[PDB]
């Protein structure tokens, strides 16, 4: 029995209701809307244009040498040289995506002070060669030492003992004292993966390893290893490992291997190929007929199940370590630990929190000790007290966000 | 044209050589997306749906 | 400069009276008033102050020396001061010669630098490269809702604020006791529970740079460009002042990973990992808080859900008693309700009943009284709706199983 | 398109239209049957609101149109009869018939007259029957008359009928939300004579239910802060609350008190007829009130000085503005109430950070700027407190490491310690007062008059105290005196101490910095006429030479002398001192455009506003004379900075953007006082701290940077914030680190930022009342204007002491015995709920619920729950008195 609505229907319930000020409100909300408009319309997004030096520190040579610098100075494209005919003064070079060629060398270089693998200066137009090119350290590739030393030491590693003496005989006494390994001839082992239920320390004795590396702790970001065109990501790890052999004493940490590592097949797209390739590029310069040297690879992950198997045999990685749950005496230590910056009651017993908190793990020991201190904050006092950090742990672990057996469940006594 | 029309995300036509913007060139994308607007009405007035 | 680059909104101080009354009639116009001001006062000096003397000739000297179509390049490996090494779209290594306009500190490797077309010379620095995709996920007209709009989530709406707001509100409560303040705060619920309420809600009182995703619109199609987003977009973030990034739908890129066979299933995988890995790994994470919203927690991949990495777990329930009566006086006010048609008893009956199933009453209820030709809805108008909006719904247990 | 059932309405309501032309012919009582049979129909499909498109109507409209239109005056016989009822039953038709085109017809259809009985439609219909589009009709014809023939026929008769019964009648015709409407119709309707048309509506629509006057006092309240540009209205919303208050409400008249203070205190008009003649409210709130008055004695102390019968105890009780004794509960709360007052060590909060020691290691420097911005701080951060003192422990040689300006500035900030202390502080100034020294006499005569300016006691020690030194002719002293006795007397409005003083103007004998301190005490003095100090700066202003006042630097201080006696006036009187300043330079439109800035503190305009903004900036860039487009800017806060807090954030916009970005590079470029004065209430990271930050580093104009430092001290004036430390000791390196100049300046008030217990707003208690002396910040702002050895460097730096008159921040809870209340209150952020259906909590959430007194900030909120025995003003005013009641029966 639903009638339509008429156009007289509308018409007249449009007018009969309360607005003895609403058209003229309805109006003046459009012109604010559209007098929004016009005021940024006006004053649009400018000076964004950034790039310029100030025309003042150098104000006197930002003029007419700019031109100068102009006009001369051919600009060259770089380019490598495959062979350097002997006693022929004919060059052959690569020039990278082009094409290769056959160049003549400029008469303001000297032959001599070109040789075969070097980048020369080929000038456009007529392909002569010029001032000679260093070698390339790629962008890519050098943007991932550390630099820094993170705010992380040993000590606040906390609950594990045997895990951090299992590292350290492989990070740190191998290369800071040869003599132990040499009067038993114990060749160091290389190559140590850890393991563990997600979130342990596993990436935080990682970062306390770099504060006392005292030589070269490159970061593989994973993510950077695997790019668009093929063949990207086996050139790219092959210049982490050349830039590796070039120093001494270089670690090397692939964070998250689980990434770019993988069980191979051919089933699904043929795998990745790609992530493949690049994986089987790392496997082959880890171990193969090129002994690495003096480059150990520390690796971390979630799962090792889901590793490639010609990456979790010895060799290429040898001294596992589990990164097993805290013990009580390392749950006891971890909170004092993350405690030490609190302020707490000084009658806080740390002891009986550990027991309380069975099964977790150390990121779960920070979630409580704080979002312990912020029921404190909740509460308005300064000193948080014991009885906040025990309902802090009940909030958080344990029962965390779900407890379903409650209602009359006390059958454990 | 003044920057004000130009938006991001906004196809321009530039002049050949010199490369200055010439028109807000509509045409804005839609690859195979753009082959959904109906535009052969299709035969249906509510006299035949009965019930 | 890390700018703290706000919404560049709130361009609507909020008119106090909802109630169409001459108080708003008058508030408006003098929002009107004062926009007027503007307008007139910015054109007028502008017109104003003859600094017709301008372009600062030498400004045109660089611009004269830097051509026309200038070219967006990558700076490599820097070679001598006056000169440098470039790399063009199609990846060509030219040896190019810094001029003297561009400041030699700012030119990085790997920095996008400009050049000039004819002769390639490093012209200027470019500082905004953000990717195209990447951009278009910054929130700059602050979506219109109060934590007043959202009710009956008290407790729901001060963990989310004592980890959103308080931390930048009044930062020394949390250094005075040395506890770093939360970051990061999954909210996981029931569908049509809040959830996206209480996203926009902080979005509004933001104070910072409120980045919005998709929870899909990561996942991409050229292999590593998946795992390049999500860097850009963390970049973003950090390079832009404190800020609280909402990958919504997380559910997307969560699944448990998994020794899987195919590619795109990898791939995914891979973003997570980088997910992970940024969010709490080597590195740091400077005011950086990311919200994550889902409609199944028991999905989520542990490790996106570590309490190191996503702290706060807030639980978003199916609304209760009194939070249901609640939210019908907020989404019931702007309607001329009867006098008969007290919400005090659509509440109860149903043990399921959201907000967005609250919603739906309260507007297909309006519809229905625009049938019978009236502005003032009826209790027949709402008894006609819960036969009408709430349906097609699941059941439960065979009574007499059980009682 | 045919409507079954429902075609009937189409027919016989069709069919009587057809009978309408014919009548006299075949059916003389056909017209009579037809109409009464039609209104009888339109009637009962209007009345009763089951309804909303109402059927007759929209089929009537359609045609009836016409056939209404030439039947309306076809018939032209004048008897109701049939003209009543056919005027009636077209009047009906005109709100959903009649388009926009209807502003000619708008009454002729019916405003010709009233048939009969023309309230029936008005009585069973609710809301809405017509009386909404009547109003609105009625109002359009009232400002259609008004525009250009206010002087209009004889209709002034009928449309007062009609106002006076719908006001009375429809306002609460069912006690709906139609409560609000009333006041909509009231005010755009007799405008003029809104207090007789008021008259009538509350003759007994107010009575009828005392309860609706809250809603009326509610609207009225909210729309105070906006009325039109002159201030008719808002000196009209100021009288018409006054009987609202009345005995129409609780006789507490806290409220009516506090809405008569609101029109510039017109103190003869609603308070002086109402102290001596209540006389009844001593155990009620009026002795809450008259402590809580701290803002006019002149005519309180004249009147109950005069009468002394009042109370039987004229020396005991707050005695009005006797409020010293807030220094006793002060005191006494902030050492027991305020488990915390410690002293205060100043290096701890100074190398907060060992990572600033590196690479030095050392290199320890004693500089004379440090340590004067070390001697303010110490002057400042212990207000009211002289117990505290670490560093001025050894004052002997401590004001030493200072020049004389340094020196003399630590004389002003060790009186402002003892602040308020009418007697307590003699005991230390004696002892340095007595030292032979000018610097030292100097700086204590300014201390001296400083810390009696919270008062008015009956010693009066500071008439008697500094007069003596008026007379003489030495710069310092002479200075000194003049400061101190104008500071102390500010508020109040002594004539015959203003008399006395002005001699030293009015001399020759006095420096040119001597009479300007000696107008900005004046004017601080004043709030009223000062005729004989304005007749004083006008003859200066001629007899000043053209190249003196180009030289002028501390001389600009006059218009003050202008403004303070006129704060918050129109224009009956502005015009003129507008006019009579014409008579000299360009520094005549300086001063006109300080004068009417220091005359509209808050009284938010459009026309003044608009005018100034465009013309001084629009005049003076150009050629060389400049230096004013930066004063209108910098004073949009005056006349704007209280825009019920609502256009403050439209303000901001339009500072930050243009004053800025895009305004004059130098000299206008400096609004950043603006910002600093608008909200001095501490932003977290929302308003201030890009806009401050974005310039604090902005080394391209050191005073650009000097001024916006000073501004990032004041925006947090007691807050004590601390997010604002991250900057206000973060400025340090990676930017200023120590230019002299910027290195001082920066903590010279940044830590003057974590003022303890104390408050420099400038709105009363009700969050939107201006407090007449409050307004001396205006002194601490223009002389702000540049600092170049204004302030920076050490010119007069005693103003800087002198803005100190300054509100506290505490809740006390006391009846007139002591502070034997320790109660439960929950205070909290406050959400105004002016239009609600329901009692809903004016909070979402209780909040905090500290029993201890209450340090209010900004937007506090109500009091503790449980009806725990509430009190009768319920303002919460920080000096409210909690009075016994029926609790727990
Ligand atoms: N045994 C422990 N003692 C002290 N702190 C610990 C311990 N285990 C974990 N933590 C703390 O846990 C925090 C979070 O660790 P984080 O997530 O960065 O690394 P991870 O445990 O190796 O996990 P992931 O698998 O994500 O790499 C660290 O900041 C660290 O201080
Ligand atoms: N408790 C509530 N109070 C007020 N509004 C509510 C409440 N619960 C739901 N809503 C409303 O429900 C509507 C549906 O969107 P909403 O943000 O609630 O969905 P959601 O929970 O984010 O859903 P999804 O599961 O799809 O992510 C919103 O407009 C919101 O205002
Ligand atoms: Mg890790
Ligand atoms: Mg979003």
């Amino acid at each position: 029995p639903i009638r339509a609505l008429d156009e007289g229907d509308i018409a007249l319930l449009k007018t009969y209701g309360q607005s003895t000020y609403s058209r003229q409100i309805k109006q003046v909300e459009d012109d604010i809307q559209q007098l929004l408009k016009k005021i940024n319309e006006l004053t649009g997004i400018k000076e964004s244009d950034t790039g310029l030096a100030p025309p003042a520190l150098w104000d006197l040579a930002a003029d007419k040498q700019t031109l100068q610098s102009e006009q001369p100075l051919q600009v060259a494209r770089c380019t490598k040289i495959i062979n350097a005919d002997s006693e022929d003064p004919k060059y052959i070079i690569n020039v990278k995506q082009f094409a290769k060629f056959v160049v003549d060398l400029s008469d303001q270089v000297a032959p001599t002070d070109i040789e075969e693998g070097m980048r020369v200066g080929v000038d456009r137009n007529k392909y002569q060669i010029h001032i000679p090119l260093p070698p390339k350290i790629d962008p890519t590739v050098t943007m991932m030492q550390v630099e820094e030393k993170p705010d992380v030491t040993y000590s606040d590693v906390g609950g594990c003992k045997e895990q951090i003496e299992k590292l350290r005989e492989v990070v740190e006494t191998p290369l800071l004292h040869p003599e132990r390994f040499v009067n038993l001839g114990i060749e160091p082992p290389k190559g140590v993966l850890l393991f563990g239920p997600p979130g342990t320390g596993k990436t935080l004795c990682a970062r306390a390893v770099a504060n006392r590396t005292d030589a070269c702790f490159i970061r593989v970001i994973g993510s950077e290893l695997v790019q668009k065109y093929v063949g990207e990501g086996a050139r790219m790890v092959r210049e982490l490992f050349e830039m590796a052999r070039t120093k001494k004493a270089c670690l090397i940490f692939f964070d998250e291997i689980d990434a770019i590592g993988g069980a191979r097949f051919d089933d699904g797209a043929g795998g990745d190929n790609e992530v493949q390739r690049t994986m089987l590029e790392l496997i082959n310069q880890l171990d193969g007929f090129d002994p690495r040297g003096n480059i150990k690879v520390l690796m971390a992950t979630n799962r090792p199940d889901t590793l490639d198997p010609a990456l979790m045999r010895p060799g290429r990685l040898d001294r596992k370590i589990e990164f097993s749950l805290p013990d009580l005496e390392g749950r006891t230590h971890i909170f004092k630990i993350h405690a030490r910056s609190m302020s707490v009651e000084r009658d806080i017993r740390f002891e009986l929190l550990a027991r309380l908190c069975p099964n977790s793990t150390g990121a779960e020991i920070r979630s409580v000790c704080t979002e312990a201190g912020m029921f404190a904050i909740r509460a308005r006092r300064k000193i948080a007290t014991e009885k906040d950090f025990l309902e802090a742990v009940n909030k958080v672990i344990k029962s965390y966000a779900k407890f379903s057996a409650t209602p009359r469940y006390m059958t454990y006594n | 044209i003044d920057i004000n029309d130009v938006t991001p995300n906004c196809r321009v036509a530039l002049r050949n050589d010199s490369y200055t913007l010439h028109k807000i060139l509509p045409n804005k994308v839609d690859p195979l997306v753009s082959l959904m607007m109906v535009e052969k009405v299709p035969d249906s007035t509510y006299e035949m749906i009965g019930g | 400069k890390k700018t703290k680059g706000p919404d560049a909104a709130s361009k609507l101080p909020l008119v106090t009276p909802h109630t169409q009354c001459r108080l708003k009639l008058l508030k408006l116009e003098r929002i009107k008033d004062y926009l007027l001001m503007e307008e007139e006062f910015i054109r007028n000096q502008e017109q104003m102050k003859p600094l017709e003397e301008k372009q600062e000739e030498e400004r045109s000297k660089v611009d004269d020396l830097r051509g026309t179509p200038m070219s967006v390049g990558t700076l490599e490996e820097i070679i001598d001061d006056n000169h440098a090494i470039v790399s063009t779209s199609v990846g060509s290594e030219h040896y190019v010669s810094i001029l003297s306009f561009v400041d030699k500190d700012l030119l990085e490797p790997g920095c996008s630098v400009l050049l000039n077309h004819k002769v390639h010379a490093v012209i200027g620095v470019l500082m905004d490269d953000t990717d195209p995709l990447v951009t278009v996920m910054k929130v700059e007209k602050a979506p219109q809702e109060t934590y007043a709009d959202i009710g009956g989530l008290d407790n729901q709406i001060q963990e989310i604020k004592e980890s959103v707001e308080l931390p930048l509100t009044h930062p020394e409560y949390y250094e005075e006791m040395g506890i770093k303040p939360p970051k990061g705060v999954i909210l996981y619920g029931p569908p049509g529970t809040g959830k996206t309420l209480l996203a926009k809600a902080v979005a509004n009182q933001t104070s910072a740079t409120f980045l919005r995703v998709v929870g899909s619109e990561l996942i991409q199609k050229y292999l590593g460009d998946g795992p390049k987003l999500v860097r850009e977009l963390f970049r973003v973030a950090e390079e832009h002042a404190p800020s609280i990034v909402f990958i919504d739908e997380i559910d997307a890129i969560g699944t448990k990973r998994y020794d899987s066979n195919s590619g795109g299933e990898r791939e995914i995988q891979r973003t997570m990992l980088e997910l992970l890995n940024q969010l709490d790994g080597f590195d740091s994470r400077g005011d950086v808080k990311v919200i994550m919203a889902t409609n199944r927690i028991e999905t989520l991949d542990p490790a996106l859900i570590r309490p190191g990495r996503i702290d706060r777990k807030i639980e978003f329930p199916l609304p209760d008693e009194k939070t249901k009566k609640r939210i019908f006086q907020i989404h019931t006010s702007r309607m001329t309700l009867a006098d008969d048609v007290t919400l005090d008893d659509l509440i109860m009956a149903k043990d399921d009943l959201s907000g967005a199933d609250i919603k739906a009453i309260c507007t297909e209820a309006g519809l229905m009284a625009l049938r019978e030709r009236r502005m003032k809805v009826t209790n027949e108008d709402f008894k006609k709706s819960k036969e009408n909006v709430l349906y097609k719904k699941q059941e439960g247990t065979p009574e007499g199983l059980y009682l | 398109m045919e409507e079954g059932g429902r075609d009937k309405a189409p027919v016989q309501p069709q069919q009587s239209p057809a009978a309408a032309p014919g009548g006299t012919d075949e059916k003389p009582s056909g017209k009579e049957r037809r109409d009464a049979g039609d209104k009888d129909k339109e009637q009962e499909l209007s009345e009763e609101d089951k309804q909303l498109q109402d059927e007759l109507e929209m089929l009537v409209e359609r045609l009836g149109e016409k056939d209404t239109s030439l039947y309306r005056p076809a018939l032209e016989e004048l008897r109701r009869q049939i003209r009543s009822s056919t005027t009636s039953m077209t009047s009906v038709p005109k709100p959903l018939k009649f388009l926009r085109p209807h502003y000619g017809k708008l009454k002729e259809i019916y405003e010709n007259m009233a048939p009969g009985e023309n309230k029936r439609f008005a009585a069973d219909i609710i809301s809405v029957l017509a009386m909404t589009m009547s109003g609105e009709r009625e109002c359009l014809k009232y400002r259609l008359v008004g525009s250009q023939e206010e002087l209009a026929s004889w209709g002034h008769e009928y449309v007062r009928h009609l106002a006076g019964e719908v006001a009375k009648e429809w306002q609460e015709l069912d006690d709906a939300e139609k409560v609000q409407r009333e006041p909509l119709l009231t005010l755009v309707k007799e405008i003029v004579p809104y207090n007789m048309a008021h008259n009538a509506e509350h003759e007994a629509c107010d009575l009828l239910m005392e309860i609706e006057q809250v809603d009326m006092l509610e609207k009225d309240i909210d729309e105070n802060a906006y009325a039109k540009v002159c201030l008719y209205l808002t000196s009209c919303v100021n009288y018409v609350p006054e009987p609202e208050n009345s005995a129409l409400l609780r006789c507490a008249l806290g409220v009516f008190r506090k809405f008569s203070r609101f029109p510039e205190a017109l103190r003869l008009a609603l308070m002086l007829n109402d102290m001596e003649l209540v006389e009844d409210i001593f155990t009620s709130c009026k002795d809450v009130v008259v402590q809580k008055q701290m803002a006019f004695m002149l005519g309180r102390h004249g009147v109950f000085l005069e009468l002394s019968e009042d109370v039987e105890e004229y020396e005991d009780l707050t005695e009005i503005m006797s409020n010293v004794q807030l220094n006793s509960n002060f005191l006494a709360l902030a050492r027991e109430l305020d488990i915390m007052e410690p002293k205060v060590p100043d290096d701890i909060y100074k190398t907060h950070l060992e990572n600033n020691r590196f690479g030095g290691s050392g290199s320890q420097v004693d500089s004379a700027r440090m340590n004067l911005a070390s001697s303010f701080v110490n002057g400042f951060v212990n207000a009211a407190f002289g117990q505290d003192k670490l560093l001025t422990d050894d004052g002997n040689k401590w004001l030493y490491k200072n020049k004389d300006h340094g020196m003399l500035s630590a004389a002003a900030s060790l009186g402002m310690i003892l602040l308020w202390d009418v007697d307590g502080g003699l005991t230390q100034i004696d002892k340095y007062l007595y030292s032979s020294e000018d610097y030292i006499k100097s700086g204590a005569l300014l201390a001296c008059g400083i810390v009696n300016s919270g008062v008015r006691n009956e010693c009066d020690p500071a008439l008697a105290l500094l007069s003596d030194y008026v007379l003489h002719n030495s710069n310092t002293m002479r200075l000194g005196s003049i400061f101190g006795l104008g500071l102390a007397y500010a508020g109040s409005n002594r004539e015959d101490v203003l008399t006395l003083l002005l001699p030293v103007m009015g001399d020759s004998k006095s420096s040119m910095e001597v009479a300007g301190v000696t107008a900005l005490a004046c004017g601080m003095i004043a709030v009223g006429s000062c005729n004989g100090d304005v007749t004083s700066t006008i003859l200066q202003t001629i007899m000043e030479k053209s190249e003196t006042e180009l030289k002028d630097t501390y001389a600009r201080w006059l218009p003050l002398g202008l403004g303070l006696n006129h704060l918050g006036k129109g224009e009956a009187i502005e015009a003129i001192l507008a006019a009579l300043e014409v008579v000299s330079e360009p520094f005549r439109s300086f001063a006109n455009t300080l004068v009417d800035v220091c005359a509209y503190a808050g009284s938010g305009n459009v026309l003044k506003v608009q005018q100034l903004l465009h013309i001084c900036s629009e005049h003076f860039d150009s050629k060389e004379k400049e230096e004013d487009k930066d004063k209108k800017e910098k004073k949009d806060k005056d006349k704007k900075e209280a825009p019920a807090d609502m256009g403050a954030h439209q303000g901001v916009a339009v500072l930050g953007i243009a004053l800025i970005a895009m305004g004059e590079e130098i000299g206008a470029e400096m609004a950043l006082r603006t910002f600093g004065h608008l909200l001095r209430y501490g932003e977290p990271t929302l308003r201030r701290a890009v806009p401050l930050a974005l310039a604090l580093i902005s080394v391209s104009n050191p005073r650009l940077n000097i001024l916006d430092t000073l501004s990032k001290f004041s925006h947090d004036a007691d807050p004590e914030v601390s997010y604002n430390s991250i900057f206000a000791m973060g400025m340090v390196g990676s930017g200023t680190n120590n230019a002299r100049l910027a290195a001082m300046l920066r903590q010279l008030a940044q830590y003057h930022a974590k003022d303890p217990n104390n408050l420099f707003m400038v709105r009363l208690a009700q969050g939107l009342t201006h407090l007449g002396k409050g307004t001396l910040t205006l002194c601490p702002y223009h002389s702000d204007r540049q600092l170049m050895s204004q302030v920076a460097v050490a010119g007069l730096l005693t103003v800087l002491v002198s803005f100190l008159d300054v509100r506290n921040i505490i809740l006390g809870k006391s009846h007139y015995v002591l502070y034997g209340l320790v109660a439960a209150m929950q205070p909290r952020m406050l959400v105004t709920f002016d239009e609600e259906l329901r009692p809903l909590p004016v909070s979402v959430r209780v909040g905090q619920a500290v029993d201890v007194v209450g340090q209010a900030g900004k937007p506090k909120t109500i009091t503790g729950f449980q009806t725990h025995t509430t009190p009768v003003l319920l303002a919460h005013g920080e000096r409210a008195e909690l009075a016994t009641e029926e609790f727990l029966p």
